[PDB]
RNA sequence: CCGGGCACUCUAACGGGACUGCCCGCGAAAGCGGGAGGAAGGAGGGGACGACGUCUGGUCAGCAUGGCCCUUACGGCCUGGGCGACACACGUGCUACAAUGCCCACUACAAAGCGAUGCCACCCGGCAACGGGGAGCUAAUCGCAAAAAGGUGGGCCCAGUUCGGAUUGGGGUCUGCAACCCGACCCCAUGAAGCCGGAAUCGCUAGUAAUCGCGGAUCAGCCAUGCCGCGGUGAAUACG
């Protein structure tokens, strides 16, 4: 019963977490509050400008974020509203079982 | 080097010219690109000219310098020395 | 000795494994 | 003259103390004190006559040593310089063979600097 | 030698080994990002403008 | 030459991306690659239209494409028509479910990338430069902004010394991370070479 | 020793003596000219002669330009010359009070 | 029945769990001087109890999680002097003069660009 | 520096003895940050001039620190065309340090083959004054007695 | 580890929090000296951020671009070679010259990252590199994994050595169409210089310097001792 919320911009990350765990805690019944998995990074150093100048750097990040809510007990007036919620663009889901 | 697992590496290309000398009786010299190629216990006693960039160099083979590759024996630099 | 490959400090500081430092 | 030509240093220990032969490494001294079943703890100057001629016996037998092995890698350099390959020709000048860089440093090799 | 090259980079090869990548933006061949398709300073261009997602200035 | 992109600067603080969607590192290169096509027509296409952004959303093999500009109407074609064979072409690159929509600038005068391509394009049609920016930066201000700030360099007037040109009113912190500061920038072709003019307008502090 | 770089450029073994020959000038002074470094190159309106040198007392760098090669070489030399007698005698300018 | 306090110092993290008793002590599922065995900078960590004349009233269990030997040493010496506080709050007095109640946030500084390693300048020569 | 004066750094008590003096005297056996090591030979020395010596670790090195304390130095000063060593009086602050530096160093100097042994005896020579460390001590003394003809030139 | 529980460690989002706010003293004032409270105190440590401008600074070889130049060639494809040359000279670094050390073994404590023809537990073969088997993991699960210095015990005994690991012979493993030029690794043998470095000259003011290992980007493999990060242990000294 897993729903797991992945993406690069965290205010979406608890936007999603927040209007799915309020779905299933109405429709029926238990769910396991959202929790926070650590974040995996992906750093991008670089040499500023195009030509030699090796020791003036640019550090960029990529944060792809990582969230997990349980549905506990699932109660199927819920498992249809599911396959019908409004997901922002910048995330990723995942539901198995 | 090479692993001795697999095989002992000549360019199939060459081979085959080495082996049509000895049926037909050998021996001419034999213009290859091919440095990379074992020398190998057929190729003993023609002499194959190998490129290293700019000259053919001739190569009579010897029975003592078969398992050496063949741009081994076709230097590729130029040095007399200094000043 | 972390340049001499046949010690075991040798090949912490390669990085590589053998009869000196076994895995 | 103890093992085998040379007389391997007395107050070391066995094991030590072959590695004082040409040819003879960590390696290869731990395996005759093994193969002759002797203490390398033992210090040379500790050895029967007994322990000596069965360490000496065994090592001069079953590897090839000091001026015999040298021989071989003169006969091979001998022989790569003479064929004329690669290697053979940086061993005819004196220069590195394992494809070092030689802009700078080879001074092994090379001895120490020459002037210009 | 670069259109040419920017081109048989693209080419699928007579033998694997000659796989090499090339920044699909600016066709450099130094310094390119598996994760992009970017080389080194046009990964900081288009990250200057926003065009690559999730990724931010880092500073710790 | 030393100073930061401002854009980059104030991602995540007073601005958003261009592109939004999530990806895995063997989707990410690939959809990024379609994006600057996407962007390589309609920047192309759309000049005439008085292009401001290109937004980009995605989920799978269906994208929302938000375009924001200064005149809608070169963007619909006849009710519908040009809007269109964008899409046909469009996906025919995206090879895929191209949703192609068309967002208003409330004031071209009020948005950086445009006010730059107005006068590089007042400068390919040999303006006098000095003259061409006072004005631009005049116009910017009486459309309200709290601070603006435009830039030449190159061959200026055809000089061969390449010169450096620049005004500003009120205020254009660009060490201030609360400050609004949009920034556009436009390559003016000419004759004589290549002049970049840049733009920076200050809306507010937020 | 002494190091000389031409920069785009294409100089004999001549020219390059040449260097040496005028630098001497600065044995001079008797003392210590170390890692002495010059650079040769071809401006659009004349050449260039940099040099940057320390002795036990500082840095000598200095550069010259002129039409002539010969005579940049020169013009780097007078300024040599002078930072390098400046360096000399600076320190007796005040022995009192 | 028990006694805790968070204790941390570096990337050494300890949770102290302080029991009354003769004054054994355990940290991470064995005897203390067996983990901490030749390490004189030990005998720190049970410190801030010695302050305080707490030797003999105490048991102490204790897991510790990262950071070295000494941080945790470190943590530990932080955890123990948490707990006296809620076992007894006039504490502080003959705690905080001591500089036992104070968490010390010196943390391994960042490697810069363009540098060896966190303030390490590479080596140059002018001329 | 350039602003205002520096804030010497309080030490943390050693745990065999409580005292800030055998610290510093640690650190500066320390090389390379291995501490530990540090004590080991330090406290290794003290039960080697426990046995050889029937009294205190602590108060034979509290000696051999006093003895080393170089009360006068000389600081050079140029004036005029000379460089003068001018006579100067040692701030305690430095006079430790002078001291635990060189009774490193002197014993550092010695033929013993143990780290542990080396201090253990530099210590003790120094408390009976012999050794390097005490040797550097008057040497640095001698030198600024000689020179005292130059002590209005003090700063 | 299972029931069980989120206390705690943590993880990761949102807040609080320091403000010279209070106290005495000095001061016209801004502030300065100081005490208490407090995790933290006078910018808390670090970071991101670089004014008008200067060097006619750097890059037409990342890209863009005026102009000039080439058009069976100054365009293009390939095989091989070169970029890896070596009387010399300079810059950056690695590893050392040893006992505060070296080797064998037994035994501990990190963090940041990375991983579907990818990381590979475990089993087997081989002294080993590695080979053959083969479970898990779209990864806070599974794996790379061992952190190393450290700790306990044992050897070495001041020797160009049980220091140092360069050079060279021989024998293998792997990637790769292919390792002569020219890869890396393993193992036997070899076992150089080097005994702390003239003139001169670099870094760093605290979790810094020094020392220690671990990851990553690039990448088939790799000449990485380079670079960007991460933690471990952890000083000296600042009159001026
Ligand atoms: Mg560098
Ligand atoms: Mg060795
Ligand atoms: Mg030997
Ligand atoms: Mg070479
Ligand atoms: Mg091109
Ligand atoms: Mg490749
Ligand atoms: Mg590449
Ligand atoms: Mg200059
Ligand atoms: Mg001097
Ligand atoms: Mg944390
Ligand atoms: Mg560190
Ligand atoms: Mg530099
Ligand atoms: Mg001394
Ligand atoms: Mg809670
Ligand atoms: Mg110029
Ligand atoms: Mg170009
Ligand atoms: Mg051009
Ligand atoms: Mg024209
Ligand atoms: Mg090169
Ligand atoms: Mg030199
Ligand atoms: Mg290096
Ligand atoms: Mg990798
Ligand atoms: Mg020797
Ligand atoms: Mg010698
Ligand atoms: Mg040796
Ligand atoms: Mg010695
Ligand atoms: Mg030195
Ligand atoms: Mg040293
Ligand atoms: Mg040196
Ligand atoms: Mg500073
Ligand atoms: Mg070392
Ligand atoms: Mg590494
Ligand atoms: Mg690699
Ligand atoms: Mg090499
Ligand atoms: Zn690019």
């Amino acid at each position: 019963i897993r729903i797991k919320l992945r993406g690069f911009d965290h205010k979406t990350l608890d936007a999603s977490a927040q209007k799915i765990v309020e779905a299933a805690r109405r429709s029926g019944a238990q769910v396991s509050g959202p929790i926070p998995l650590p974040t995996r990074v992906r750093r991008f150093t670089v040499i500023r400008g195009p030509f030699k100048h090796k020791d003036s750097r640019e550090h960029f990040e990529l944060r792809t974020h990582n969230r997990l809510v349980d549905i506990i007990n699932p109660n199927r007036k819920t498992i249809e509203q599911l396959m019908t919620l409004d997901l922002p663009t910048g995330v990723e889901i995942e539901i198995k079982t | 080097p090479r692993s001795l697992k697999k095989g002992v590496f000549v360019d199939d290309h060459l081979l085959e010219k080495v082996l049509e000398l000895n049926a037909k009786g050998e021996k001419r010299l034999i213009k290859t690109w091919s440095r990379r190629s074992t020398i190998v216990p057929e190729m003993v006693g023609h002499t194959i000219a190998v490129y290293n960039g700019k000259q053919h160099v001739p190569v009579y083979i010897t029975e003592n310098m078969v398992g050496h590759k063949l741009g081994e024996f076709a230097p590729t630099r130029t040095y007399r020395g200094h000043g | 000795g972390k340049g001499d490959r046949r010690t075991r400090r040798g090949k912490i500081w390669r990085g590589t494994y053998g009869k000196y430092r076994p895995r | 003259a103890r093992i085998a030509g040379v007389e391997i240093p007395r107050n070391k220990r066995v094991d030590v103390a072959l590695t004082y032969i040409y040819g003879i490494g960590k390696a290869r001294a731990k395996e005759a004190l093994e193969k002759t079943g002797i203490n390398p703890a033992t210090r040379v100057k500790d050895l029967t006559e007994a322990e000596v001629v069965r360490l000496r016996e065994y090592v001069e037998n079953t590897w090839k040593l000091e001026g015999e092995l040298r021989a071989e890698v003169a006969a091979n350099i001998k022989r790569l310089m003479d064929i004329g390959c690669y290697r053979g020709l940086r061993h005819r000048r004196g220069l590195p063979v394992r494809g070092q860089r030689t802009r700078t440093n080879a001074r092994t090799r090379k001895g120490p600097r020459k002037t210009v | 030698a670069r259109k040419a090259l920017i081109e048989k980079a693209k080419r699928t090869p007579k033998f694997k080994v000659r796989a090499y990548t090339r920044c699909v933006r600016c066709g450099r061949a130094r310094s390119v990002y598996r994760f992009f398709g970017l080389c080194r300073i046009c990964l900081r261009e288009l990250a200057h403008k926003g065009q690559l997602p999730g990724v931010r200035k880092a500073s710790w | 030459g030393n100073k930061i992109h401002p854009i980059g600067f104030r991602l995540g603080i007073t601005r958003d991306w261009e592109s939004r969607w999530y990806a895995g590192k063997k989707q990410y290169r690939h959809l990024l690659l379609e994006d600057q096509r996407i962007r390589g027509l309609l920047e192309k296409e759309l000049y005439s239209a008085g292009l401001a952004r290109v937004d980009i959303e995605r989920a799978a093999d269906n994208v929302a494409v938000t375009v924001h500009v200064a005149k809608p109407g070169v963007v619909i074609g006849r009710g519908g028509e040009r809007i269109r064979v964008l899409r046909e072409e469009l996906a025919k690159l995206t090879g895929k479910n191209v949703a192609l929509n068309v967002q208003e600038v409330q004031n071209p005068n009020l948005s950086a990338p445009l006010v730059a391509q107005r006068v590089a394009e007042q400068i390919e049609r040999r303006f006098a430069v000095r003259r061409a920016i006072k004005q631009a930066v005049q116009r910017v201000m009486e459309s309200g902004a709290k601070g603006a700030k435009v830039i030449v360099s190159g061959r200026i007037g055809g000089a061969e010394q390449a010169r450096t040109e620049w005004a500003a009113q009120g205020r254009v912190p660009l060490h201030t991370l609360r400050a609004n500061i949009d920034y556009g920038f436009a390559l003016a072709r000419t004759t004589y070479g290549v002049l970049g003019v840049k733009a920076y307008i200050f809306l507010g502090e937020v | 020793t002494m190091n000389i770089t031409s920069k785009q450029m294409e100089i004999t073994p001549a020219i390059r003596q040449h260097v040496a020959d005028r630098l001497a000038k600065l044995e001079k002074w008797q003392t210590h000219l170390i890692n002495p470094h010059i650079i040769l190159s071809k401006e659009p309106q004349g050449f260039v002669a940099d040099a940057t040198i320390n002795t036990p007392n500082g840095v000598l760098v200095a550069s010259g330009k002129h039409e002539d090669m010969y005579t940049a070489i020169n013009e780097l030399i007078n300024k040599l010359e002078r930072q390098l007698n400046k360096l000399q005698h600076k320190g007796e300018a005040r022995r009192a009070a | 029945e028990q006694y805790y306090g968070t204790g941390r110092r570096k990337e050494a993290v300890a949770r102290v769990f302080l029991r009354p008793g003769n004054g054994k002590v355990t940290v991470n599922g064995q005897d203390f001087n067996e983990y901490f065995q030749g390490l004189v900078r030990a005998v720190a960590a049970l410190e801030p109890l010695r302050a305080v004349d707490a030797l003999g009233h105490f048991d102490a269990y204790i897991t510790v999680r990262g950071g070295g030997k000494s941080g945790q040493i470190d943590a530990i010496k932080l955890g123990i002097a948490r707990a006296l506080v809620q076992y007894n709050p006039d504490y502080r007095a003959k705690l905080k003069p001591l500089g036992f109640l104070t968490r010390d946030a010196r943390v391994v500084e960042r490697k810069k660009y363009g540098k060896h390693k966190a303030r390490r300048a590479p080596q140059y020569s002018k001329r | 520096a350039r602003r205002r004066r520096a804030e010497v750094r309080q030490l943390q008590p050693d745990l065999v003895y409580g005292d800030v003096l055998v610290t510093a005297f640690i650190n500066k056996i320390m090389r390379d940050g291995k501490k530990n090591l540090a004590a080991r030979i330090f406290y290794d020395a003290c039960k080697i001039i426990q046995e050889k010596t029937g009294q205190e670790p602590l108060k034979v090195f509290k000696q051999a620190v006093e003895n080393v304390k170089p009360r006068m130095e000389v600081r050079s000063r140029r004036v005029g065309g000379a460089n003068y060593q001018v006579p100067m009086e040692v701030s305690p602050r430095r006079q430790q340090s002078l001291a635990l530096r060189w009774l490193v160093q002197a014993a550092n100097q010695r033929p013993e083959r143990r780290a542990a042994v080396r201090i253990a005896h530099e210590l003790m020579d120094a408390a009976e004054g012999k050794g390097g460390a005490v040797k550097k001590k008057e040497d640095v003394e001698r030198m600024a007695e000689a020179n005292r003809a130059y002590a209005h030139y003090r700063w």
